[PDB]
């Protein structure tokens, strides 16, 4: 540990200011940091909050050095600057988020048929390889608009994804609440210490239901109502006493037809039981897809895209 | 043999005791090992020219060449197999005779880009012609 | 150690390639024997002098050139 | 019984994109593309890849053309430079796999109308200018007869075994690590590989059927090496010893001291191969023709003792770990010469005797060795170091003119007579292996057997045997001294 | 990083292992199965080695040239393992059941099919499995000429007809019986051909299309040694 | 990322060669022998597993630390940074990756100076002068210089795959756990695959304990002569260790360290 080693490592590193325009033009602000455009003198670049690595930044590095696909999101390069002791982090631009889409439709069903598809065959990979990523939004999903690729989903922001090839702990001793609450499991909403798989087949399921009605189907204890409002009350683990048909009507009051595979499909993403629920690779063999149209790797199919850029904050 | 030919050229249209005495010590008198016919030049003298051949070959004193070397036999096959032209030119001699008749046979012998020669040696590499 | 024994003959009916294993041919006729995958030892020579940057081959086009 | 057995070979099925260049005749326009589809068969039925066309439907991969060479050169050049420079149905029942983790080969194929014909080699000089280095770095010709096509089997796999040989596979240059940091041991050997020290177009060599092993790690390369019609060009082939390698080179030497750089420029190639490796190595240099008195004083002088030992001195200054490791140095540990020639002297005949009669279907090799001392009782010892005879039942193909000048009656006979001697010896530079041994019989018995299984390399597979008797480094020699004899 | 070997496509021990280190999703796994206690008090995860997990003894003595001895002799046994065991000569022999089908005219969309795919590029192990034979042994020459198969996967076709031939009847020569039907179905090629140009028609070029090609089918039948050469050069 | 090894970052990347490691110790080499090196990497092995041991932690995050350990030190100096602060900040980054749990600043203290001053107290006479500013100085530097390679595969699950299928799991388990607790001493994981070093496990502990195990070994499908120099390095490793004490020679090798200058 001498001074000519840090001259060294001075030398041969880079700095992300004398390379980027990440300074202004802020995209993005989340919990997760924030989001810059920026270009060499288009990309993402994300800081993330905290000085130094945090259990977030150390999830973020951990995993996607290794792992690559076409419907998850790719890092190019990172960026460490021991002035202020801040981890960034590039990424590729993403035009249009997820949420761009449901705020201003609030509607072909020929790109829900392959949104439906881009998602599913990603979180079936990604569960290949022995990771969750315990966190699935519609603002974590991201399209790319008029670039290399068209179409082409990406997900992003596994901060809160952890490996379950070998838990040396129980997975709720790190991590009582592990999503938001719009898109919370009841099996986890029950004091569930150890939980499977299943908890990502209930988010796509609950966001695969907003992309259906154009609106938010769980809507703020405080959502344990509103799971009981939905889907009614189960009468066929933990503090089970100590809580104290639906969802043809609230389907139909959307105006989506009851006797239709796109139902039979959304009855089976959403259980109370983890077992009965299906897991990634059955929902594609759902004939749901094959019926009329099906999912094309370009999901607007030569349609122009009325949906603006990101505004810059 | 003689048919194969044929055919192809069909498909091109349509598509005196003193005198045996003396012979003999120098004709029927060069009897040696076959097992020594891969032979080199001298190691007992460092010359091309050693043993007893310097009374059957027009000096130099060789001092007892105790090797198997024969100037005699050992130019024969010098005359016309593959060797060096500086290495020719001694064993046969550039003052004595024939030294010019092979001279006349090279220079008549031989009377063009880098890369296409190149070329040339690319397609003879493989196992089959 | 290798020597060659007898020869057997066939008819050439028999030879297609339409059943998976050598129903005419016998494998211990020629001594057969199956040995693990290996790669290539000029392919690891070339990972193998990466290391050492010896000096310089010729470019191919020295050797014919006048002396 | 290669297709039969469906066997499948080194080089891991290279795959071929190929062009066909044909005149507008229409007899000869059919004859053509019943044999290149029954070509893609033979390639194809065999375990060697894909013989697939150029991509773009170009009347299925055929073009056309139009004393008239230069008709059939305009368009030879103004055409193949520029040229060679969302529903899916079946697709949702099967996810996609990702990411995850070689371009095709790209020979031309030339019909020849002719009957000096290096004018449709004059279209490869112009085709390897205009295109850009990725393209131009693994580009072969292929020429055939235009005769093939209309009046004749074993051409067709014949042919096929040949440009699966010549693809000749380059090492990648792009390694994709995609490290994404700014150093790391991920980056040092990809920094360490874009050194300008380190050569282009490796061009890996694989052929279809390798030596297999027998029972320190080392290598022993063959060299072989002889002149051409003139005094101008000394030929030279070189292998290894399980013939995993096949590299050939030409070097002029033209007068109007003379022969002392000739043999000097043959071994700075040899070491050329050898210090592309990193395992120390043993030499054994064969010469086609008869050594002369004044060759051997060059392979004595500069390659003795103390020069080995001298370079071994100066290969560890510009590479550290040849200074720690002897093992990983590629020096030369011993050193020999053997030369070639017939014996002309002694026959035998198989008819007579004292299962199965060897010379109407297969072939055999018989030796015997001695040390022929010269009597019973500085650098070079005797002539003869050590000799053997090599006589094989196999025949052999064109010699060369000067080969068989000794004895030429001796040409005819099927069981052929051959006389190899010993000339260096040299063994134990770096102080058992039969090379390191001081025995002189040992050190013959070592090369010649490899010699004969460098032999049955040469085994076409269309053929029931070997194509000719001797080593392959001795029939490519021979392979490429006829066609410098024809052309040339 | 071409220097290295991948096992990842090289499965070990194929009946009752997998890939080398490629570890799949079982569907038994104990990471996906939920008892009621396992909810409660988490994962249950105990040391795979009672006692102390983190002792290593180094002070066990050990026996090299024991272990060399045995190494040698599995390594040795192996060998005797990889041999390929010589065996008689036999006639090869096929399963019936499912090598093809017994009638050919069921559908001529199959058949269409399949002669292309035989016109094709694709090698003959996935066409072994499924093979059509007529119902009789002279419809087999036309039809390959229509779609101009090469000649080398047309051959294969004519090995499997004998094949099956024989197997049925077992329950005869190969060589002739099947030159009689070459050279009767080139007889009647001449009767076209000969007659319709004495006093161009369409039916003339349906006899020289597969004139041309059953003539090349049976020049490399001849080079194969395939046939017998006596009759049907008397023919 | 697991259960797919050979497209992992540690088998493109960290699988360096015997050629590749002896050349990059030469500078380590220039004051020491080989010998006094590998008992060096013997001991600093030996440290880092008694720390292990005394912070109740798992064998997993000892192993990972171990090849953390070894990384560096394989392309890198021995006098860069002190190898005494390598063995606290690399068990910290093994516990972290691995979800095990974050240690406390003042635990790791308490982890590190007990066990410096009482079963190595002979090797350090000092106080251990380093804190949390040195560590985390250090851990953020290691991982800039790991080429962020921070997913390790370990022999443990192939050896349970191995003993499993063979069905012999009470006699051999515990056998077969303390060599591969020995074989990280050596240098074997930064050579080969893991899978050949749990069937070269497996081919010992067979021996040791004369079980037959010739059908097993004899079926599968896979290279035994890079088994070969496995087996021998393991042989050379128990044989060094009969002639080898701790307390007697290290006044001597860690007098004669080459220190980092401040
Ligand atoms: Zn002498
Ligand atoms: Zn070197």
């Amino acid at each position: 540990m001498d001074y000519d080693f840090k001259v060294k490592l001075s030398s041969e590193r880079e700095r992300v200011e004398d390379l980027f325009e990440y300074e202004g033009c802020k995209v993005g602000r989340g919990t997760y940091g924030h989001v810059y455009k920026a270009k060499r003198k288009d990309y993402a670049l994300k800081q993330i909050e905290g000085t130094g690595i945090s259990m977030s930044a150390c999830r973020e590095i951990a995993l996607l050095r290794e792992l690559k696909h076409p419907n998850v999101i790719s890092l190019q390069k990172v960026f460490l600057s021991h002035a202020d002791r801040k981890v960034w982090l590039l990424f590729d631009y993403a035009e249009h988020d997820l949420w761009h889409i449901i705020k201003f439709h609030r509607l072909p069903r020929g790109m829900v048929k392959s949104l439906l598809y881009q998602i599913l065959d990603g979180i079936h990979y990604l569960h290949a390889n022995w990771v969750l990523h315990r966190d699935l939004k519609p603002a974590n999903i991201l399209v790319m608009g008029e670039g290399p690729e068209r179409g082409r989903v990406k997900i992003a922001d596994m901060g809160f994804a952890r490996l379950f090839n070998s838990p040396l702990k129980p997975l709720a001793d790190l991590d009582p609440v592990v999503v938001t609450f719009w898109y919370r499991a009841p099996e986890l909403l029950l004091g569930a210490r150890h939980y499977t798989k299943a908890i990502d087949i209930w988010a796509i399921g609950c966001i695969f239901a907003e992309l259906l009605t154009s609106e938010p189907i769980f809507h703020c204890h405080d959502q344990l109502d509103r799971i009981f409002n939905v889907m009614g009350f189960p009468a066929d683990m933990p503090e089970h006493s100590t809580l104290m048909c639906s969802l043809i009507k609230y389907m139909e009051k959307h105006k989506v037809k009851p006797d239709s595979k796109a139902f039979h499909l959304l009855q089976k993403l959403l259980t109370m039981d983890p077992i009965k629920r299906i897991t990634s690779e059955q929902a594609m063999q759902d004939p749901y897809f094959l019926e009329d149209p099906l999912p094309t790797s370009d999901v607007f199919a030569g349609c122009q895209i009325p949906y603006p850029k990101r505004e810059f904050l | 043999q003689t048919v194969d030919p044929q055919s192809v050229q069909k498909w091109v249209k349509f598509s005196s005791l003193y005198v045996n005495l003396i012979l003999s010590e120098s004709v029927m008198n060069l009897f040696k090992d076959c097992n020594f016919d891969s032979c080199c030049i001298c190691v007992c003298n460092m010359n091309i020219k050693g043993a007893d051949v310097g009374v059957y070959i027009p000096q130099e004193a060789q001092y007892r060449c105790t090797c198997g070397f024969s100037a005699v036999m050992n130019r024969k096959f010098g005359n016309n197999s593959g060797l060096f032209l500086e290495d020719e030119l001694d064993i046969i001699g550039r003052n004595t005779d024939c030294g010019k008749e092979a001279e006349k046979r090279f220079e008549a012998l031989r009377a063009l880009s880098d890369d296409l020669i190149l070329l040339l040696q690319d397609q003879c590499t493989n196992l089959f012609s | 150690g290798l020597q060659v024994s007898t020869k057997q003959k066939i008819s050439p009916w028999d030879l297609f390639e339409g059943l998976k294993p050598s129903a005419p041919l016998s494998w211990g006729w020629f001594g057969t024997v199956r040995v693990d995958r290996r790669v290539a030892r000029g392919e690891e020579q070339q990972r193998l002098l990466l290391y050492h940057t010896h000096l310089r081959p010729r470019p191919r086009a020295y050797y014919l050139e006048p002396l | 019984y290669w297709e039969r057995l469906m066997l499948e070979p080194y080089g891991s099925q290279r795959d071929i994109a190929y062009v066909v260049l044909c005149p507008e005749n229409e007899a000869l326009l059919n004859g053509a593309k019943s044999f290149f589809r029954d070509l893609t068969a033979i390639y194809e039925s065999c375990r060697l890849g894909q013989h697939r066309p150029v991509s773009r439907l170009l009347t299925d991969g055929i073009m056309r053309v139009g004393s008239k060479l230069k008709l059939y050169a305009q368009v030879c050049r103004y055409d193949l430079g520029p040229y060679l420079a969302t529903m899916d149905r079946d697709k949702v029942g099967i996810p996609t796999d990702g990411d995850s983790h070689y371009p095709p080969a790209i020979v031309v194929y030339i019909i020849d109308p002719f009957t000096w014909t290096l004018g449709l080699l004059r279209c490869f000089l112009e085709m390897v200018q205009t295109l850009p280095p990725h393209i131009k770095s693994t580009v072969s010709v292929q020429i055939i007869p235009c005769q093939y096509l209309l009046q004749p089997p074993q051409h067709l796999k014949s042919l096929a075994f040949s440009a699966f040989t010549q693809c000749r596979r380059p090492l990648p240059t792009s390694t994709n690590v995609k490290t994404l940091t700014g150093f790391g041991p991920g980056l040092a050997m990809e920094t360490a590989l874009r050194s300008p020290d380190r050569p282009e177009c490796i061009r890996l060599y694989a052929p279809p059927f390798i030596l297999a092993p027998v029972k320190q790690k080392y290598n022993v390369l063959f060299v072989g090496y002889c002149l051409s019609h003139d005094q101008r060009w000394i030929l030279a082939s070189c292998t290894d010893l399980y013939g995993e390698l096949l590299e050939t080179c030409i070097i002029n030497i033209d007068v109007p001291s003379a022969r002392k750089f000739g043999l000097q420029k043959l071994w700075e190639w040899c070491l050329g191969l050898v210090q592309m490796s990193s395992l120390p190595w043993r030499v054994v240099i064969g010469r086609l023709g008869r050594i002369g008195h004044g060759e051997l004083k060059d392979w004595s002088c500069l390659l003795s003792r103390r020069n080995l030992q001298s370079l071994s001195k100066r290969l560890k200054d510009m590479c550290r770990m040849c200074g720690i490791s002897a093992a990983d140095s590629p020096s030369i540990l011993s050193a020999c010469l053997v030369a070639m020639e017939p014996q002309g002297s002694f026959v035998i005949m198989p008819d007579s005797v004292s299962q199965l009669n060897t010379p109407q279907d297969t072939s055999c090799t018989h030796i015997l060795v001695f040390p022929t001392s010269a009597s019973v009782q500085p650098n070079i010892l005797q002539q003869p170091l050590a000799l053997g005879y090599f006589v094989s039942t196999a025949k052999a193909g064109p010699l060369p003119d000067w080969f068989w000048s000794a004895c030429p009656q001796a040409q005819y006979q099927c069981p052929l007579f051959l006389k190899a001697s010993l000339h260096l010896h040299v063994p134990s530079v770096q102080s058992s292996h039969p090379l390191d041994s001081n025995q002189t019989s040992d050190v013959l018995r070592f090369v010649l057997e490899q010699y004969n299984a460098l032999s049955w390399l040469t085994c076409d597979p269309a053929t029931q045997d070997r194509r000719s008797c001797l080593p392959i480094h001795f029939v490519v020699l021979n392979q490429l001294y006829n066609f410098i004899m024809n052309m040339l | 990083a071409f220097g290295i070997l991948s096992y990842e496509h090289r499965p070990l021990k194929r009946p009752r292992l997998g890939p080398p280190d490629v570890y799949p999703q079982d569907p038994k796994q104990k990471e996906d199965e939920l008892t009621a206690l396992n909810v409660k008090q988490g994962f249950n995860n105990q040391p795979a080695v009672s006692g102390d997990e983190h002792g290593s003894a180094k002070n066990v003595s050990f026996n090299p040239a024991k272990i060399s001895s045995n190494f040698s002799s599995i390594i040795a046994e192996k060998l005797r393992c990889n041999t390929l065991p010589d065996t008689g000569r036999r006639k090869p022999q096929v399963n019936q059941k499912d090598n093809f089908w017994l009638v050919t005219a069921r559908s001529q969309s199959a058949i269409n099919t399949w002669f292309t795919d035989l016109a094709g590029t694709k090698p003959l192990t996935q066409l072994a499995k499924k093979v059509p034979i007529f119902s009789k042994k002279e419809e087999v020459f036309g039809y390959l000429a229509k779609y101009t198969v090469p000649v080398m996967r047309a051959a294969w076709l004519i090995k499997m007809t004998c094949a099956y031939y024989a197997a049925i009847s077992e329950t005869v020569d190969p060589f002739m019986e099947w030159t009689q039907i070459i050279t009767k179905y080139l007889w009647e090629q001449l009767q076209k051909m000969a007659e319709y140009y004495r006093p161009l028609p369409h039916d003339v070029e349906v006899a020289i299309r597969q004139w041309d090609y059953t003539e090349k089918l049976a020049m490399f039948m001849f080079q194969d040694g395939m046939l017998d050469r006596h009759e049907f050069l008397t023919w | 990322m697991a259960g797919n090894f050979w497209q992992s970052s540690h088998y493109l990347q960290w699988i360096l060669d015997k050629q590749d490691l002896l050349k990059e110790r030469q500078k380590d080499l220039k004051f020491l022998s080989e010998e006094e090196y590998w008992k060096l990497q013997i001991f600093f092995t030996n440290v880092i597993q008694a720390l292990g041991e005394h912070l109740k932690l798992r064998q997993q995050v000892i192993a990972t630390a171990t090849v953390y350990f070894k990384r560096f030190y394989a392309r890198y100096s021995l006098k860069s940074i002190d190898p005494v602060l390598m063995a606290p900040t690399c068990v910290f980054l093994a516990s972290k990756v691995e979800e095990f749990g974050v240690v406390s600043n003042t635990r790791l203290i308490a982890a590190a100076t007990s066990v410096l001053k009482t079963r190595f107290s002979y090797a350090f006479p000092k106080e251990f002068p380093y804190r949390m500013n040195h560590i985390l100085e250090c851990e953020f530097y290691l991982l800039e210089l790991m080429d962020c390679c921070l997913i390790v595969y370990h022999p443990y699950r192939p050896l349970l795959q191995y003993v499993q299928d063979m069905g012999q799991e009470d006699m051999l388990l515990p056998l077969a756990w303390r060599i591969v607790n020995d074989t990280y001493r050596t240098d074997l994981c930064l050579l080969y695959p893991p899978f050949m070093i749990a069937l070269a496990c497996l081919h010992v502990a067979c021996v040791v304990q004369q079980k037959d195990a010739r059908q097993w070994f004899a079926e599968l499908s896979v290279d035994m002569e890079k088994i070969l120099e496995i087996i021998r390095v393991i042989l050379k490793l128990y044989e060094q260790w009969k002639n080898f004490d701790e307390r007697k020679e290290m006044a001597t090798i860690l007098s004669k360290m080459p220190k980092p200058k401040p």
